[PDB]
């Protein structure tokens, strides 16, 4: 886990999959979780892309994943392995 | 045992954009409503009975994204946007200003909730 290109898509999916999942995760952990995917997105939107996710903005597993993806695609970062 | 007492306030359709100042935002009319039938162990029972009760009221679980309504159907607060956050202090918080009178606790943002009580 040390950047967004440590991860294959199937695997950052699983993350945040878990993160969205509320009783998956002691909060503690979701904490950590959360402080991770923040990291690995490097997206200004943080956390906000979970919760306060914008008016027509696939919010599930997936929608978030690729959110992820496109941004960091026209930005263009690294990203996923394979 | 814990029960709780109170009526609490009529609300709009964004409860918690107050909940950044004063003593924040109410416990709903109609959540008080409920909560006033049950019984209780803790004020942290208190605490996910009242998350539990938000995440049923059609009018405000429309307030809450889904994510956010998925934790407040298992007894977790909503997490508060980043920018209201505080350390690892990430969700809406319950305050009170004193068995429990519900007319006497509101819910709060972190960086409130520390405000009030470093008294400012
Ligand atoms: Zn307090």
């Amino acid at each position: 886990k040390h950047s967004i290109s440590d991860y294959t898509e199937a695997e950052f999916l699983q993350l945040v999959a878990t993160i969205c999942d509320a009783d998956a995760t002691s909060e503690e952990e979701l904490d950590k979780l959360i402080t991770h995917f923040g990291e690995m997105t490097e997206h200004p939107s943080g956390s906000d892309l979970i919760y306060y996710p914008e008016e027509g903005d696939d919010d599930s597993p997936s929608g978030i994943v690729n959110t992820v993806k496109q941004w960091r695609a026209a930005n263009g970062k690294s990203g996923f392995k394979q | 045992p814990g029960k709780a007492t109170g009526k609490g306030k009529p609300v709009n359709n964004k409860w918690l954009n107050n909940a950044g100042k004063d003593l924040g935002s109410p416990v709903p009319d109609r959540i008080a409503n409920k909560l006033r039938d049950k019984e209780f162990k803790s004020f942290d029972d208190f605490r996910k009975k009242f998350w539990e009760e938000v995440s049923k009221d059609p009018e405000l679980s429309k307030q809450f994204s889904r994510n956010n309504n998925d934790r407040m159907k298992v007894g977790k607060a909503p997490k508060t946007r980043t920018q209201d956050v505080s350390g690892k202090r990430t969700s809406f918080e319950l305050h009170a200003e004193k068995v429990y009178d519900m007319d006497n606790i509101s819910v709060v943002t972190p960086k409130r909730h520390i405000d009030i009580h470093r008294g400012k």
